[PDB]
């Protein structure tokens, strides 16, 4: 159905590519990945994290209420 | 190249172009050196030709 060719109009643009022969595969894995790696982390952590953090002080809650009451009681 | 004899020309120009200087003043010799290629490719978008 749809194929390369008109998809959509596009003017003024241009593009610049490197062959893959010409060019390492792992340009900066460890010096500029690590950062970034840091960066987007720490842009998801706080969306992320406080709903599993109820949920861990829940299960440990719920835990220990159930042993509680497993118990036996004086009288 | 034409209708000429080789002679004449060459005594014409030992009379118009023995001003120039061929000495290569210092080292002002530009001379070439190799050129590196590359495989790449390069696209200018513009639908409305």
């Amino acid at each position: 159905g749809r194929q390369f060719g008109h998809l959509t109009r596009v003017r003024h643009v241009i593009t610049y590519s490197l062959s893959p022969f010409e060019q390492r595969a792992f340009p900066h894995y460890f010096s500029k990945g690590i950062p970034n790696v840091l960066r987007r982390t720490r842009a998801c952590i706080l969306r992320v994290a406080p709903p599993f953090v109820a949920f861990y002080l829940v299960y440990t809650w719920g835990t220990q209420e159930f042993e509680k009451s497993k118990r036996k009681n004086p009288a | 190249a034409g209708g000429l004899e080789h002679r004449q020309l060459l005594d014409l120009a030992q009379k118009h172009f023995s001003g120039l200087s061929g000495t290569y003043d210092e080292d002002a010799v530009p001379t070439l050196s190799p050129c590196r290629f590359t495989g790449s490719q390069i696209c200018h978008r513009e639908d409305g030709l």
